[PDB]
């Protein structure tokens, strides 16, 4: 049996998001890609360096916004600009988000030497695609 | 119908009688002329047709009529003219050249017919060195086989013609000046070591004596493109040899030159058996090359085409006349139309397709 | 050398020698006194033969171009 | 086929123009040109910066 | 077609369309086949014709 | 298969399509109208309207082919037919007028009648009675009877021949010696019949 | 901290090969020819041998950057098959999908 990235069935009480519900074979069919860069296109270089930055950028955002992430973040690279689009729960006060945005942007712009912007869409609570 | 069956045979056994009226008609070659004029040089598959049918019959065709016309009007005083029969595979170049060899043979010419010249540049199992020139090599078996056939064809003229010089075969054996040319041939067959040298003496003597008006000389070389090409023979150092190095090839290259008179040279190109040439190469420059083309010019190219509508019907009726096409549907119009498409009127392909049927 | 040249030049080539040698043998058989080289290679017969050889060497070799060469040889060699 | 004088002297004139090796060089000695025309494996950013 | 297709079975495959309609020797075809082997190229021409 | 089960095997008989409509039996007439609304499989590369195409020989060729070498197997069959035609022409020419009449020079007619002679009618088969297998004489079907004749020919020639002989020379000499019912392959047929004779006692065990 | 002591040894091999790249190029060039005296070539054969062993660039092994796995790595991403599949099967690699055909 295949165990890869499959949220298995319980007794109908496990909420799962759209991203979690779909197994790997639905990638490019029902669900898209969380990161969009040009490094895996044919005749393009620096796939390894873009992929390592993604791993870190995801671990950074989880720790910097602990318990405030409704879904996995979406990374969008255009030219040298990096754009982070994160669904965040409305747990923290509003002013705290302004602090963490200023901090996380400046810190990641001086770490990778690129302009990095954070885009936050706040949800009242996690969106449930289906109960499995 | 059998209307072309009337056109599928002619009673003019003698090649001189043939003319445009006889086109597309098969003339039977006399049995004695097969065992004398043609002990060699006939294609291998045609020889199978002569054995099974019990008779050799050569279709009269416009290419071979044009050539016979030039041979009749030959100006022996003028230098020898090289006639080059070039055509695609299976078109009949060899048998068009065999038609010319029959015409000259019946007029009492001296036939110097090399049946295939590719056999002298490949698959040689005995390659010695030459005493005359140590650079050159001698092919004993290849020369011995040709001489035995040359003897059969020209047995009559081997007593009249006589050597003009003394040839020392060995310390204990030499040919006195004045002795018949048959003696040179006899020694070559008797002592295989000298066989490649007897040939050179024969070619040299005939070329010199022909100009004296004693006899006419037809130098008929089929597969001439081998002389100025490449070889697949290797020296003791495992290095490929070149055509000039070989003794038989070097002697022949002189005979195909127009520096003598008293005869005519009839050449043919054959990509079949050729070394290092494409399957779809038939034109004179492609097969001869730059060396071969320059060597032979000015030459007269005679294109051998595929069977025309008249000739294809004559060949189709000839097979039907001998009961060869035993399939029930072959005699029908749908069979004939099918055989025309698959063969494409190519003489060789038509013979191959009909062979199975 | 001749091999190096990309465009055939009939002048001072193997063809010119072979043609000139044949025409020298042809006039000798006629019993004429030995002729000049320029005389033999100035005739129209030799002019056309030059054009045909050059076409085969430069323009390309084909059955059509070979037919043209066949006629020039017949005129040059006085063949019927 | 062999290279005549014209062919060989033209080849040297070309190599002199295009900055190619002009002399007759063995296959072994043509590695010196390769070694000094190609970035070595240890100097490529993929090798020395393989790890984060 | 005799030169391009030295194999009889490939030529027979080109004969099938015309022989079926008894139209042999009544049309002139110009083909341009790229790709595949000898047998796959004869079949592609048969359908095209 | 890449053909859906709704596809129909092609009919490549030239005369059939050109026959007058009235000459066709209504059953045959019905299928034609039905086929206008059906799908038709493409014809195989060896399927043609040629008048010289014989299915029996085409099948015999495929049973000689090794590793998809159709050119070689077809070439060997062509050489065989020629080797048989050339062997009968020699005999015909070297025979009296009376003998000449009997001699058959058609290779296709020597091939078909040679195979039919080798065909075995009844061959032993394993049949289950009382949860036990017995070798009971059975009537061989048409397809199995035809297959066995061809297989026995291609196997005598492939194996039981000298090293320097060639298949067109062994196969020709075997088709001709099975056209007169005096060959090794006929002896193999006589063994299958001889063995069934010994086991006739168990004939009634057959339930069909 | 790197993944393990094996990745640490590999990292040092990569930084000592970069230091000795020009040197090992210049010396090794003197040996890869037939134009210089064999006495010089025999001596250059020892100058290259005398350099430290970790300067040799054939002692570098490509390891997964995240797990330090010596085999199973894909050179375009520098990840093992196990790590690559985890990122690919989660939609985190841009343009990588399963191959159905
Ligand atoms: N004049 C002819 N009379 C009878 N049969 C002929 C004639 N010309 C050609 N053929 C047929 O064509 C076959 C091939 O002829 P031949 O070998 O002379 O052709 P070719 O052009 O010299 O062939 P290749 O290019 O293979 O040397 C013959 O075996 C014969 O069946
Ligand atoms: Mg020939
Ligand atoms: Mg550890
Ligand atoms: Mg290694």
């Amino acid at each position: 049996k295949n165990r890869a990235a499959r949220v298995r069935v319980a007794k109908g009480n496990k909420p799962v998001s759209y991203e979690e519900a779909h197994a790997p074979h639905y990638i490019a069919h029902r669900k898209g890609w969380l990161s969009l860069h040009t490094g895996n296109l044919d005749g393009e270089d620096h796939a390894a360096e873009r992929t390592l930055e993604d791993v870190f950028l995801r671990k950074f955002m989880m720790g910097t916004f602990p318990g405030c992430l409704a879904d996995q973040i979406v990374l969008k690279r255009r030219a040298n600009q990096v754009d982070i689009c994160a669904l965040v729960l409305r747990q923290l006060p509003a002013h705290k988000f302004y602090f963490l945005v200023g901090y996380s942007e400046t810190l990641l712009s001086h770490f990778y030497k690129c302009p990095v912007r954070l885009h936050l869409q706040t949800v009242p609570s996690k969106v449930v695609y289906k109960y499995i | 119908a059998e209307r072309p069956r009337t056109v599928s045979r002619t009673s003019d056994s003698d090649p001189a009688k043939h003319g445009e009226q006889h086109e597309g008609q098969h003339y039977s070659i006399p049995l004695q002329d097969l065992k004398t004029v043609f002990p060699h040089g006939l294609p291998p598959r045609y020889m199978m047709q002569v054995k099974t049918f019990g008779e050799a019959c050569l279709m009269v065709r416009k290419p071979a009529l044009e050539l016979l016309g030039y041979l009749k009007n030959t100006n022996f005083a003028h230098p020898a003219v090289r006639y080059l029969l070039y055509g695609e595979k299976g078109t009949g170049k060899t048998l068009s050249l065999c038609h010319a060899v029959h015409f000259c043979a019946r007029h009492d010419w001296l036939i110097l017919h090399i049946p295939d010249a590719h056999l002298w540049v490949k698959n040689c199992r005995e390659l010695l060195q030459s005493t005359h020139n140590k650079q050159r090599f001698d092919q004993p078996l290849e020369a011995s086989t040709w001489l035995k056939n040359f003897k059969t064809t020209n047995e009559r003229f081997l007593s009249q013609i006589k050597v003009q010089e003394k040839y020392v075969w060995n310390k204990r054996e030499s040919t006195e000046k004045g002795s018949p040319l048959g003696e040179v041939v006899e020694q070559g067959l008797t002592r295989v070591r000298n066989a490649t040298d007897a040939v050179g003496v024969v070619l040299k003597e005939l070329k010199a004596q022909s100009a004296l008006g004693l006899f006419h000389l037809l130098v008929a070389v089929d597969g001439v493109n081998a002389l100025w090409g490449r070889t697949t023979l290797k020296k003791e150092d495992r290095t490929l040899i070149a055509p000039e190095e070989l003794s038989l090839v070097h002697n022949l290259r002189k005979m195909v030159k127009n520096d003598w008179h008293g005869g005519a040279i009839v050449l043919s190109l054959s990509q079949t058996g050729s070394l290092f040439k494409s399957r779809t190469a038939y034109l004179p420059h492609e097969l001869l090359g730059k060396e071969g083309f320059n060597a032979l010019e000015p030459f007269l190219p005679i294109l051998i085409p595929n069977y025309n509508p008249k000739e294809f019907e004559s060949s189709f009726q000839y097979y039907l006349e001998n009961n060869w096409l035993q399939h029930e549907k072959a005699s029908t119009e749908e069979g004939r139309k099918e055989l025309r498409f698959l063969s494409n009127c190519n003489p060789e392909q038509l013979e191959r397709l009909c062979a199975s049927l | 050398t001749e091999e190096d040249m990309d465009e055939y030049v009939w002048a001072k080539s193997s063809s010119e020698n072979s043609v000139l040698q044949t025409l020298l043998q042809m006039r000798a058989a006629e019993s004429s006194v030995a002729p000049s080289r320029e005389e033999l290679l100035g005739t129209k017969e030799v002019e056309d033969y030059q054009k045909c050889v050059v076409r085969l060497k430069n323009e390309g070799e084909n059955e059509a171009s070979l037919a043209q060469y066949k006629e020039s040889v017949k005129r040059l060699l006085n063949l019927a | 086929s062999p290279l005549s004088e014209y062919a060989l002297r033209m080849s040297r004139l070309s190599a002199r123009i295009f900055g190619e090796v002009a002399r007759s060089t063995d296959s072994k000695s043509m590695k010196v040109v390769s070694l000094f025309s190609e970035q070595p494996l240890a100097k490529k950013k993929e090798t020395y910066d393989w790890y984060p | 077609y005799l030169i391009y297709f030295p194999i009889t079975q490939d030529r027979e495959q080109l004969m099938f369309p015309f022989h079926f309609l008894d139209r042999l020797e009544r049309h002139d075809v110009t083909c341009t086949v790229s790709g595949g082997g000898r047998s796959a190229q004869a079949g592609a021409i048969r359908l095209a014709m | 298969s890449r053909y859906a089960p709704e596809f129909r095997e092609p009919l490549i008989d030239k005369e059939y399509y050109r026959k007058p409509v009235a000459e066709l039996t209504e059953e045959e007439k019905y299928d034609q109208e039905l086929k206008k609304t059906q799908f038709i499989k493409a014809a195989a590369a060896t399927e043609t309207s040629s008048v010289f195409a014989d299915p029996v020989i085409s099948k015999f060729t495929n049973m000689m082919m090794k590793g998809g070498n159709k050119v070689l197997a077809r070439s060997l069959m062509a050489q065989t037919l020629e080797a048989v035609k050339r062997k009968q022409f020699e005999k015909y020419r070297a025979a009296s007028a009376e003998e000449q009449a009997t001699i058959e020079r058609n290779p296709y007619r020597i091939f078909h009648e040679a195979l039919k002679n080798c065909e075995p009618v009844i061959g032993l088969v394993p049949i289950l009675k009382g949860g036990h297998f017995y070798q009971v004489p059975v009537p061989l079907a048409d397809r199995r009877r035809r297959f066995l004749a061809m297989k026995w020919m291609i196997t005598e020639c492939r194996e039981n021949k000298p090293r320097r002989t060639l298949m067109p020379e062994k196969l020709s000499h075997e088709l001709l010696e099975a056209f007169h019912n005096r060959g090794p392959v006929i002896k193999r047929k006589h063994n299958m019949h001889k063995m069934a004779e010994a086991n006739r006692a168990l004939a009634h065990y057959r339930w069909w | 901290y790197y993944v393990d002591w094996r990745m640490l040894r590999d990292l040092k091999r990569r930084k000592m090969a970069y230091e000795y790249a020009d040197e090992r190029l210049r010396i090794n060039s003197l040996r890869k020819n037939t134009i210089l005296p064999k006495d010089l070539q025999e001596m250059a054969g020892d100058e290259i041998a005398a350099l430290p062993r970790d300067s040799c660039p054939v002692r570098i092994r490509n390891r997964c950057v995240m797990t330090s796995r010596p085999r199973g790595v894909k050179r375009r991403w520098r990840l093992s098959r196990i790590v690559f599949r985890h990122l690919a099967d989660h939609g985190l690699l841009s343009g990588v999908q399963r191959a159905i055909w």
